[PDB]
RNA sequence: AACGCGACGAUACUACCCGCACGUUGUAGACGUAUAAGAAUAGGCUCCGGCCUCGUAUCCUAGCAGGCGAUUCCUCCGCCGGCCUCGAAGUGGCCGUCGGUAAUUCGCGUAUUGCAAUUUAGACACGCGCGGGAUCAAAUCCUUUGCAGACGACUUAGAUGUG
């Protein structure tokens, strides 16, 4: 009875794309990491890896869970929000969904 | 101009108990007890001497220290009401139609009721219900006069104003029709 | 004539009141500039509680229950120093509840991962004893 | 003409309600309720004394 | 500290309407589920006749041909007033705005499902922390009751019952806390001095 | 017409509903509020009028009256309602 | 008035662009007319203006006036 | 306004054959930097005398600072400001630790109370009041009242602005 | 409100409830998704000693994704029942059985997924199965009625009867 958790990642929320008043740039996404509130806390996570884990209907190679991979690039603003760059831009319906921030590559 | 400090004092007589909670003020004395909330005014209460209560304000404005004046006067009015009481002496006069005033006290709600009849010969009966804690009597010292006494000056004065306002003429001449109930004397029971 | 009054009990800004700064430091008021800024000095020998003489805002400050009794207004660093070790401000600060809370926070922050595991194990033992005690009553 | 929603008219109606219709309808209701009464009287869990459970939403599903 | 929860319950008592609506709307669009209670205890800065005048102008605003469809539906409940504020602050004419409106729930009073849950508070919208002490303010409950809300008294009675139950709960909680403190002293004697000193050095 | 009887629609139900019972207080005796009947017709009567102040006072007036067949109703149930913030 | 119970039609603060321009051109025209009348100027202009003087609430007014006097005599004797 | 320090600027008309060794004027001004110091120096000399930047040179610019900026002083500022009606004299007082701080407060107070601007304000004379008797304004005078001590009622706690939700209702007492 | 809600009646197949096998079944988005006083903020809380900037708090938190056995422990969970409780859109307490359980220490197993690849693991919903219990209904068309009616619609009647 281990009765404990198994989380090795930090929770995060995909908020929106990099955008101006009208134009939006799906290349870069905005991620709010759980617990980070300033640029130094963001600087800790620049370079860390980020995964968007969702589910589809058809199983391809043993699973229905798809993943979109990316990494944290640079802090955004002063509130701890970060910019993330993925292999593919996030689906847009995912504005408000969870992203997993994994601590690798690690520098500590 | 943001005056740093302003202070004022109410002296409390030897025979009263002034219990003040956060901004609730309750005064007990021989006449009875009166309670009032002044939570709408920013003020600090303290004890400066043996029988002196200090009300104080910090970093306030001129309006704020004026409110301090108002609070001091209200608390002193409560104290003197609980010591000496408050008495309004009213007179009813008429030209042709005598005004009939009946005073009754009912067990329910513990209030007094004043019934006024035959004002300018009118067939309407005018009922005025006194606030709780104010006693009204037909006193046999002068004629056509009514004594309205109590502990709360506000209640006493408002009851007097209610009677005076309920007996007022309409569509007549102010200079010719001179009948009604008027406040003649104001003071203390003791 | 008995009056029962319980409104507030504030701590006054005054010459000799020592106040805490968000660096965790202490500084005694030596002069009052306005209702928002004062002149203060921390001459404490402890580097963690030392504060250079200067202007401090009361918004950034927090008033501790320690007051140096009779140091003159506008006293320079030497006088504030002599008053500080004469009154023993550091010992009273250490005995205050705020300093204990800060020390607990510092220990919990400096606590490592193996230390976290040992903390959990020891808390489990102490909790076994606490549950035994609570079951009886 | 005074409106049907005039304050003085409402006060007169209140007095009339309280001093005539009140007593009349009270006596009428006493008699009628008397006739109604005449016609009418013409373990906890396993007994029903303890009121237990018979047989969209307000909360978010977890 | 920017914490994510299943759903946060906000006790609307003492909160400024627009600021609480702004925070709630941002959380909804970020993906947090919110539940606001005591919208009747919400507050609006300014004076009560100012709020009542604003609501009466809102009542003026009406569609001409057929009020039944298309017309501005004037809701008289404080929960629906708060909902109107939040809806005006989010883009309700998009699927994302509709999703945020579906993460938002609002009630009058504290329903029994939420009377036993922890009610949070937002410091950025608290009246005692935001308003200058001399300024005036009004309550959305008074505004709703004066503009046509029919259920002020029922909500007041239900709140009184809930508070009596809460008083009983708090008596039980005080008894439990006394028992917990006693046990901790008794058990301390029967714990190894090493565990205690170790925990004290570690800050526990 | 009057804008108070609009949306000039057919009645949703043939029976017709009360929509408001008189307010209740515990001090009055226990009684029922409403009843039912079937319109049979209407007829003419003569009443010895006692309307003090009327010109037909202490006189015979001819009036039209409606007659409602009212067989006794049977009680077959009891419903209980609670007060909620929604009604 | 019964403004609280029955407010009237609001006075829109949404500026229209037809007027937001009229006011700009009218301001420009007013500035031009001001400059033209200042050019005309059938009224004398002097060189020295009325100096209001030193405020009397200044606590060192006596010393400043004394310095002014001594400077006057020094300049007069030197020149 | 901004960050200011005291500047003395000395300047002179360019030497000529007719008038060698010119008058060598000097004055003290308040500027964010030496560029603005020189610009307003030439502005004031153009306004007063017949010296322009083209025919003049800056002999010296020197940063003068406060002798004792760790001690509290009262300053009296006599100034001119021009509004739509004309130029007005004002004397105000500021309780600060330096002349630059006093002028900071003066510009802020002018902007807040009379909507005056930097080019609309002329600073004639800023003085350090020697004795307490020299204070004429009741606010600084109540600040220099004897045995001054006051509380701080209704202090809103400084809560981190990203701490959106809190479990305990905050207190405004300490 | 024809995309607001409630109570009650009767519900043949279907599947109406239960047990547990799952689903190459859906989800505006589990991963400890843990935490109920009320009330004031120019005051409050309490164990009556005292305490209150501060939720960077409290609980919980170790074991092949959490095995097997032992020393030792009566602690924390869980399911059923019994008594009661909760109606604002309905749940929790105590007791009882049975089931699991590092508060201390130890032994036997983890390898090879090969240097990372969502740690496919939660919830609610719906479907398809098994073996246990329960039940054997209505509406529409049609004829009829005129309390209704442009036509739909509506009030009625049609199984033996006060038809």
């Amino acid at each position: 009875p281990s009765e404990a958790g198994h989380r090795l990642y930090v929770k995060g929320r995909h908020l929106s794309y990099q955008r101006g008043r009208r134009n939006t740039h799906p290349k870069t996404s905005l991620i709010k990491i759980e617990g980070v509130d300033d640029t130094a806390a963001a600087n800790f996570y620049l370079g860390k890896r980020v995964a968007y884990v969702y589910r589809a209907q058809k199983e391809v190679r043993g699973t229905k869970i798809r993943v979109i991979w990316g990494k944290i690039t640079r802090p955004h603003g002063n509130s701890g929000v970060v910019r993330a760059k993925f292999t593919h831009p996030l689906p847009a319906r995912s504005f408000g969904a969870s992203v997993r921030i994994m601590l690798y590559p690690s520098s500590i | 101009m943001r005056y740093i400090h302003s202070e004022e004092t109410i002296p409390v007589p030897e025979n009263l108990k002034v219990s003040i909670k956060s901004r609730l003020v309750t005064v007990e004395g021989p006449r009875g007890k009166l309670q009032k909330d002044l939570s709408h005014i920013a003020v600090n209460f303290s004890v400066v001497k043996k029988g002196v209560i200090g009300l104080e304000i910090h970093h306030g404005s001129r309006k704020d220290v004026a409110a301090l004046r108002t609070v001091r006067t209200i608390i002193n009015n409560m104290i003197i009401g609980v010591t000496k009481g408050f008495k309004y002496k009213m007179r009813y006069v008429y030209a042709h139609f005598p005004i009939n005033v009946n005073v009754e006290k009912n067990a329910e709600t513990g209030c007094y009721e004043v019934e006024i009849r035959n004002f300018i010969g009118e067939k309407i009966v005018r009922k005025v219900v006194m606030a709780p804690g104010v006693e009204v009597e037909i006193s046999k010292a002068q004629k056509d006069e009514l004594i309205l006494s109590g502990n709360s000056l506000e209640a006493v004065s408002q009851s007097a104003a209610d009677i005076q306002q309920i007996c007022k003429v309409r569509n007549k001449d102010i200079r010719k029709f001179l009948d009604g109930i008027y406040v003649s004397e104001k003071g203390n029971i003791v | 004539a008995e009056i029962n009054v319980e409104a507030t009990s504030w701590r006054r800004v005054e010459v000799g009141r020592v106040l805490k700064l968000e660096n965790g430091s202490l500084a005694a008021i030596v002069e009052i500039i306005d209702h928002k800024r004062v002149l203060a000095d921390g001459p404490s020998s402890d580097p963690k509680l030392a504060t250079p003489r200067g202007i401090v805002p009361l918004s950034r400050a927090l008033l501790t229950p320690i007051v140096i009794p009779k140091l003159p207004r506008g006293a320079r660093t030497g006088a504030v120093k002599k008053a500080w070790e004469a009154y023993g401000v550091d010992a009273k600060w250490k005995e205050t509840n705020w300093a204990k809370k800060q020390l607990q926070q510092e220990r919990r922050q400096s606590l490592t991962d193996f230390d976290r595991f040992k903390v959990m194990r020891l808390k489990k033992q102490r909790r076994f004893e606490e549950r035994k005690a609570l079951a009886k009553i | 003409a005074k409106s049907a929603r005039a304050s003085r008219i409402k006060e007169n109606h209140q007095r009339f309600k309280k001093n005539i219709a009140g007593p009349v309808e009270a006596a009428r209701l006493e008699r009628l309720s008397a006739k109604l009464m005449a016609i009418a009287q013409a373990s906890g869990v396993k007994s029903g004394k303890s009121i237990g459970r018979k047989d969209s939403s307000i909360v978010f599903p977890m | 500290m920017s914490s994510f929860e299943s759903v946060v319950v906000i006790d609307g008592k003492g909160h400024l309407l627009g600021r609480l609506a702004s925070i709630v709307a941002k959380q909804l669009l970020s993906g947090q589920k919110i539940v606001v209670v005591r919208c009747e205890a919400l507050n609006i800065s300014g004076e009560f006749f100012r709020a009542k005048l604003k609501y009466h102008a809102y009542l003026r605003k009406m569609t001409r041909y057929n009020p039944t469809r298309g017309g501005p539906f004037h809701f008289r409940a404080p929960s629906r007033i708060f909902y109107k504020a939040v809806r005006g602050m989010i883009p309700h004419k998009t699927a994302r705005g509709a999703a945020a409106l579906e993460r938002l729930k609002v009630f009058e009073g504290v329903p029994p499902p939420y009377d036993k849950k922890k009610k949070m508070v937002v410091p950025q919208a608290l009246r005692v922390l935001r308003l200058q002490p001399g300024r005036k303010y009004c309550t959305v409950g008074r505004l709703s009751h004066e503009v046509g809300w029919k259920y002020q008294d029922v909500v007041a009675r239900l709140e009184e019952r809930r508070k009596a139950k809460g008083a009983a709960y708090y008596e039980r909680k005080k008894l439990a806390a006394r028992q917990l403190s006693e046990a901790k002293k008794a058990a301390a004697a029967k714990v190894d001095p090493k565990v205690s000193e170790a925990l004290a050095a570690y800050g526990y | 017409g009057s804008l108070a009887f609009l949306p000039r629609k057919r009645a949703a139900r043939h029976r017709g509903r009360v929509k408001s019972f008189p307010k209740d207080d515990p001090k009055k005796p226990v009684h029922l509020t409403a009843a039912m009947g079937y319109k049979a017709g209407m007829t003419t009567i003569v009443r010895d009028l006692d309307r003090p102040g009327a010109k037909a006072h202490k006189k015979e007036v001819v009036e039209a009256v409606t007659i409602i067949d009212c067989p006794p109703m049977v009680v077959v149930g009891l419903v209980g309602y609670i007060e909620t913030p929604r009604g | 008035a019964g403004t609280i119970n029955k407010p009237k039609k609001p006075t829109s603060k949404r500026k229209t662009t037809r007027l937001r321009a009229k006011i700009s051109k009218r301001a420009a025209e007013k500035k031009r007319k001001e400059r033209k009348l200042a050019r005309k100027n059938p009224e004398w202009r002097s060189k020295l203006k009325k100096d209001p003087g030193i405020p009397n609430l200044f606590p060192y007014k006596e010393r400043l006036l004394q310095q002014r006097e001594e400077e006057r005599i020094r300049r007069k004797e030197e020149l | 306004m901004g960050r200011l320090q005291e500047y003395q600027v000395i300047g002179r008309h360019l030497p000529t054959e007719a008038n060698p060794n010119p008058a060598l004027y000097r004055m003290r001004i308040f500027a964010p930097n030496e560029v603005v110091a020189k610009s307003r120096f030439w502005y004031f000399l153009r306004g007063l005398k017949k010296v322009k930047k083209a025919t003049g040179e800056i002999v010296s610019v020197n940063v003068i600072s406060e002798k004792h900026p760790l001690k509290v002083k009262n300053f009296g500022i006599w100034l001119r400001y021009d509004s739509r009606s004309g130029t007005h004299n004002m004397y105000k007082e500021y309780r600060e630790t330096s002349r630059v701080a006093a002028v900071e407060a003066m510009y802020a107070d002018m902007a807040a109370r009379h909507r005056a601007r930097f080019r609309s304000i002329h600073i004639l004379k800023v003085v350090e009041l020697e004795k307490t008797e020299d204070v004429k304004r009741p606010y600084i005078k109540q600040l220099v009242a004897k045995n001054l001590s006051f509380p701080l009622p209704h202090r809103v706690p400084k809560i981190s602005t990203k701490k959106i939700f809190s479990a305990k209702r905050p207190s405004t007492f300490s």
